[PDB]
């Protein structure tokens, strides 16, 4: 259960599982996640930028 | 007497008979009454 | 003059004939939960959302489209109507696909909010959800029908307001679909707007998708300038 | 990221009145533009129109 | 369970808008009666009788016949679209020249009308819904058709055959491959849905004109 | 003052035609009394008519029992300015119901005559009689009868010596049960699909084409110039109070002898069953349970058929109600589960989908049910699938919903054990 440095996962595939819904964004209690998204070149939805500011991160 | 079935003239029913029916029926009708446009859409 | 006299939860409000409950309800300040009645567009009366019990009175009626009776009292937090609103919006979210994390409308959704307020807090449904093909209507408006609830507020603005008659529903029963049943693009003027009556993230912006959340937004009141309506 | 200078770029009042959001910004010295509230008007709503004899109103689908 | 026919259109070489239909001249008549049917403010309501003459005309309905009676009613073709798709006598895709409708609810059910449907099955060598090779036959399965106390039955091209036994359908069956109709109405002799060897009621002469007419009329 | 009924003379009977077995022609209906003195009725005024009506203690026949003296006097209000009309429903959709179909063929010129009283009596201009699709030579014979009608001056012009014009229409609907339900009936009329609207408004003040309408089912429109020729004190003879007159009643399942018979109306079910039908397949004792009123009335088992009579209230007494007096009897050898299940995917297979109860929630009750066929569900899920019923009951446009729901509180209520002792084999079987 230990929390340490934040990391994106992805499916076994090797696509990535974030989906741009920005609930992380929403609940971080720090405002330390940005988030912006578009439609994917095959009209998936994922982000272009996801940025954490650790140094605003309580973790 | 009773024991004669009398409904065998359904056994001659085209397709059509239903509308042939109402042709004929159609010179026999009162005039429609009218809502005074055309249709809901005038 | 002609008012009658309702009472709202005992409360006395005079209204004029032809008043429906809801109406008569709205003039005390309460709301009553909805999905397919606009009051810009002309009352169905399908979701049964709006069920409240009227006292003295063994069954619940539909507040959009019921006028109200002189002397009735409209009990709009007894618990026959809570127990009418939990069962409408479990009937609701059986077979609705769960996209909130997908969908374009999730902090702006009629139907989460609306179960969150409203609706129970679980699911007792084990079954398999029923999934349908999507439709292309043009570039503006994204579809997804699968998220639809069938309140036919597109069909009845397109008709009404817009003046175009290609919507519609096909089918009968758990598989009645609305769209057009031939490929066609609805292109008008105002087509965009069904995007605003829609409850649901089933016609959403296409040129806005997976953009923005709405808590993120900040909104600005101002006026157009494309033309001369201002 | 998105970078500002003015610190009351996310301030929001609230209040009950019109009278006593005036009296805040007056007394702090703010000027002031005010927003008459808009009220959606009370509208004739019936579900029988829709299944008229002669007028538009009928529908041709529900 | 599921419903298996597709409710949206997609155009395809044998029915897309510019498939050839139109109405026969006498078939324009009968249009003409079934439109006086109805107030002079309201032609829509002609819209189920005219969809089912037209198939009666070409035994399906293209979307060009619905098209065309949108056209003829002037009526948004959407409306039309809905009606198609609502009632389920329509066949919005061709059908074989016997539409054999089975009916399995339960009043059939309970007087064995599997195997009427598992004799037709193996008479003619196709499923529950599906076509002959040939295009003479389809079966489909349908709910109560009002003949529950006739039961079991079925209904081909507007012909109710009732109290069938697996024999008895055969026999239909080959008799409509030979060439002639079959004599509609319940097998077994017993002359549209009485007691099959009751006769409880009905049995003296019915009574005539005033016969208990009250005083005064 | 009567304390038992089931024993109705043959020359006290309305249906003398029932089995097809006379002319159902004009010429063999005026034989049996149709055609008498309809001029005289005509003339006595719709007051007189509606009057006759009400002391018949006429109800609904379509299954709902409504007192059809009042609703053809809430037709009674002055002119408007639009056009009235009468509005006949011969839809004939509930599973087990084929009286009115029997009176359809057998005996068109009762059902004409009955248009043309109701009419009368409702001030309407016209009749729109909306035979079920399936129905085609039955709709033939209906027009031929219609036409003949109009030949001998019957009906159209002046209709008789009497002054009043009246059209009798015959409209076909196209495989739909739920155009049935009376404001489906009217949309499906109208072009549009057959989804019913919301009361109020009621048909009386905006039906048809927007025009003030009654509808009214087949055997209701077709008692009433019997009732208006022998009165209503004749109708009222028969039956307990507030049951009164005779009824049809179609007998199918399994029976030695099913069939259709009219019949007294407070009848004993066993005895009708006995009388009528042959009794039951294998003998009395045979009997696992009885759907007295059409596929959307709860069954009940032995006990509660044992002595049990056939009208609204007794049957309303025993939790299930009269319906459409459709009886259909299940042996010892069915499995009523199985059976319940099939009427449950019939009411799937049936619903409009215009409200979300009745579509998503019978979509629901028919794949539980799917499931308790085969047992494999859980006990727990007994309970959920009755509060799923009560939350489909009372909450819809129509009373499809209600029709639904019924029988599965109905099998709930009286077959419990079954639905466990599945369970717990299936679960026994599977591990
Ligand atoms: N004959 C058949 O094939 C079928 C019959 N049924 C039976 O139909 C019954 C339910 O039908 P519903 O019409 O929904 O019942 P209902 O009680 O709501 O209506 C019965 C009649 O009484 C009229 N009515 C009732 N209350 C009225 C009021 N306050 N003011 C004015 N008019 C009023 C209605 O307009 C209607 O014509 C069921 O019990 C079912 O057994 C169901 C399916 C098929
Ligand atoms: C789903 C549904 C289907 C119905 N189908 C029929 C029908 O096929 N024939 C009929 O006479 N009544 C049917 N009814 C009942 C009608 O509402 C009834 O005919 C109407 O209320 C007036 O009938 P009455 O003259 O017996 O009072 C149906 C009701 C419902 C809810
Ligand atoms: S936006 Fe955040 S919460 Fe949503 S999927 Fe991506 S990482 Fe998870
Ligand atoms: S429409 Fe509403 S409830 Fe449905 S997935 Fe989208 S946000 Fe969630
Ligand atoms: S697409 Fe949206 S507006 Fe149209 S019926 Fe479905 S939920 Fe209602
Ligand atoms: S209860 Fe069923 S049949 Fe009746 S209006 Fe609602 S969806 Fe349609
Ligand atoms: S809001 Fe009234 S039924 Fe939908
Ligand atoms: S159950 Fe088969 S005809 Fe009614
Ligand atoms: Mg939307």
């Amino acid at each position: 259960r230990f929390r340490g440095e934040h990391a994106l996962r992805r499916y076994p595939s090797g696509e990535e599982r974030c989906i741009a819904c920005k609930l992380c964004e929403a609940v971080c209690p720090a405002q330390a996640i940005t988030i912006e998204a578009e439609p994917r070149a095959d009209g998936s939805r994922r982000t272009t930028r996801y940025d954490i500011d650790m140094t605003k991160c309580i973790y | 007497d009773n024991s004669t079935y009398r409904n065998l003239q359904h056994h001659e029913y085209s397709t059509y008979t239903f509308l042939d029916l109402n042709v004929e029926l159609s010179k026999f009708r009162m005039p429609q009454p009218s809502s005074g446009r055309q249709s809901p859409r005038h | 003059s002609n008012l009658i006299e309702v009472f709202v939860d005992g409360q006395s409000v005079m209204v004029e004939p032809g008043t429906t409950v809801l109406q008569a309800c709205e003039k005390v300040g309460m709301q009553i939960p909805r999905f397919c009645y606009h009051e810009r567009l002309s009352v169905a009366g399908n979701c049964r959302m709006c069920l409240v019990e009227i006292e003295k009175a063994p069954k619940v009626v539909a507040a959009c489209a019921m006028p109200v009776m002189k002397g009735w009292n409209i009990l709009t937090n007894s618990e026959k109507s809570k127990k009418a609103r939990e069962g409408v919006m479990e009937f609701l979210l059986a077979n609705h696909p769960l996209d909130c994390p997908i969908c374009d409308q999730g902090g702006e959704c009629d139907l989460q909010d609306q179960s969150m307020m409203f609706g129970s807090d679980r699911s007792r449904f084990l079954e398999g959800k029923r999934a349908v093909e999507d439709k292309n209507i043009g570039p503006l408006v994204k579809t997804i029908m699968t998220r639809c609830i069938q309140c036919t507020r597109c069909i009845r603005f397109a008709s009404e307001i817009a003046g175009v008659d290609d919507l519609g529903t096909t089918g009968r029963g758990n598989d009645m679909q609305v769209g057009t049943y031939i490929e066609k693009m609805f292109m008008s003027e105002l087509s965009g707007n069904i995007i605003d009556i829609c409850p649901v993230g089933a016609l959403t912006s296409k040129p806005y998708a997976f953009t923005a959340r709405p808590w993120e937004t900040r909104k600005t009141e101002s006026i157009d300038v494309m033309d001369a309506v201002g | 990221w998105s970078s500002t200078a003015d610190p009351l770029s996310n301030l929001v009042l609230t209040f009950s009145t019109k009278e006593d959001a005036v009296a805040f910004a007056e007394k702090n010295g703010w000027s002031f533009d005010v927003e008459e509230r808009k009220v959606p008007k009370p509208k004739s709503k019936s579900y029988g129109a829709n299944f008229s004899w002669n007028k538009r109103t009928r529908v041709s689908t529900k | 369970g599921a419903g298996g026919a597709l409710f949206v259109h997609r155009d395809t070489p044998e029915n897309n808008p510019d498939t050839p239909f139109d109405f026969t001249p006498e078939n324009y008549k009968r249009i003409e009666a079934i439109v006086k049917n109805y107030p002079e403010g309201h032609k829509a309501a002609a819209v189920l009788p005219v969809l089912d003459l037209a198939q009666r005309q070409n035994g399906w309905l293209p979307i060009s016949a619905m098209n065309k009676v949108a056209e003829i009613l002037q009526v948004p073709p959407m409306r039309v679209y809905e009606v198609a798709t609502f009632y389920t006598m329509y066949n919005r895709k061709p059908v074989g020249k016997y539409h054999i409708q089975v009916c399995t609810t339960t009043p059939c059910m309970l007087r064995n009308s599997d195997s009427i449907l598992e004799a037709i099955q193996k008479k003619l060598g196709i499923k529950v819904g599906e076509t002959t090779p040939d295009k003479l036959f389809t079966l489909i399965e349908v709910e109560c058709l009002g003949a529950c106390v006739n039961a079991p039955m079925v209904q081909i091209n507007d012909n109710y055959y009732e109290d069938l036994t697996p024999k008895d359908i055969e026999e239909i069956i080959d008799e409509l491959k030979a060439g002639k109709i079959p004599k509609p109405g319940p097998r077994s002799g017993r002359f549209s849905c009485e007691p099959a060897g009751g006769l409880t009621s009905l049995t003296e002469p019915p009574k005539g004109p005033g016969f208990g007419v009250q005083a005064g009329l | 003052k009567k304390t038992s009924f089931g024993s109705l003379k043959d020359e006290d009977r309305i249906f003398t035609n029932l089995y097809g077995r006379h002319d159902w022609r004009l010429k063999g209906a005026q034989s049996r009394g149709d055609w008498y003195k309809t001029k005289e009725i005509l003339l006595k005024g719709p007051d007189w008519i509606l009057g006759e009506v009400k002391t018949s203690g006429l109800r609904g026949r379509g299954g709902a029992g409504f007192p059809t003296g009042l609703k053809w006097s809430f037709m009674n209000k002055p002119s408007d300015g639009r056009p009235k009309y009468l509005v006949v429903n011969a839809d004939e959709g509930e599973p087990g119901t084929c009286k009115d179909r029997e009176i359809i063929r057998h005996d068109p010129h009762k059902l004409v005559e009955g248009c043309l009283v109701g009419g009368r009596a409702m001030g309407a201009r016209a009749a729109y009689i909306y035979i079920r699709g399936e129905f085609y030579n039955e709709a033939s014979n209906l027009q031929v009868a219609i036409r003949e009608a109009y030949e001998a001056g019957l009906i159209g012009k002046n209709a008789c010596g009497s002054g009043y014009d009246f059209d009798v229409f015959v409209v076909r609907g196209a495989g739909a049960y739920i155009c049935g339900e009376e404001t489906a009936l009217i949309e499906s009329i109208e072009g549009k699909q057959g989804k019913p609207r919301l009361k109020p408004p009621f048909p009386a003040d905006v039906g048809v084409f927007g025009c003030p309408t009654t509808v009214a089912n087949v055997e209701t429109v077709a008692v009433s110039p019997t009732i208006c020729r022998r009165g209503g004190a004749w109708f009222a003879s028969f039956g307990r109070e507030r049951n009164s007159g005779t009824k049809l009643f179609n007998i199918s399942g399994h029976v030695n002898h099913p069939c259709t018979v009219e019949e007294e109306m407070s009848v004993p079910l066993k005895e009708l069953i006995e009388k009528h039908a042959g009794g039951v397949i294998g003998g009395w004792d045979n009997l696992l349970a009885v759907i007295p009123g059409g596929s959307s009335t709860p069954l009940i088992p032995k006990s509660v058929c044992e002595t049990v009579l056939m009208d609204f209230d007794a049957l309303v007494q025993a939790q299930t109600g009269l319906g459409t007096a459709a009886v259909i009897v299940m042996d010892r050898s069915t499995d009523i589960v199985k059976a319940i299940a099939r009427l449950i995917e019939f009411y799937k297979h049936e619903s409009c989908g215009q409200c979300t109860p009745c579509r998503e929630g019978v979509d629901w009750m028919n794949k539980v049910m799917a499931r308790f066929v085969k047992g494999d569900a859980r006990p727990a899920e007994i309970d959920s699938l009755w509060e799923i019923s009560k939350q489909i009951e009372g909450h819809t446009i129509c009373a499809l919903g209600d029709g639904a729901a019924w029988p599965v509180q109905g099998l709930i209520r009286h077959f419990r054990p079954e639905l466990e002792e599945r369970m717990q084999q299936f679960a026994l079987q599977h591990q």
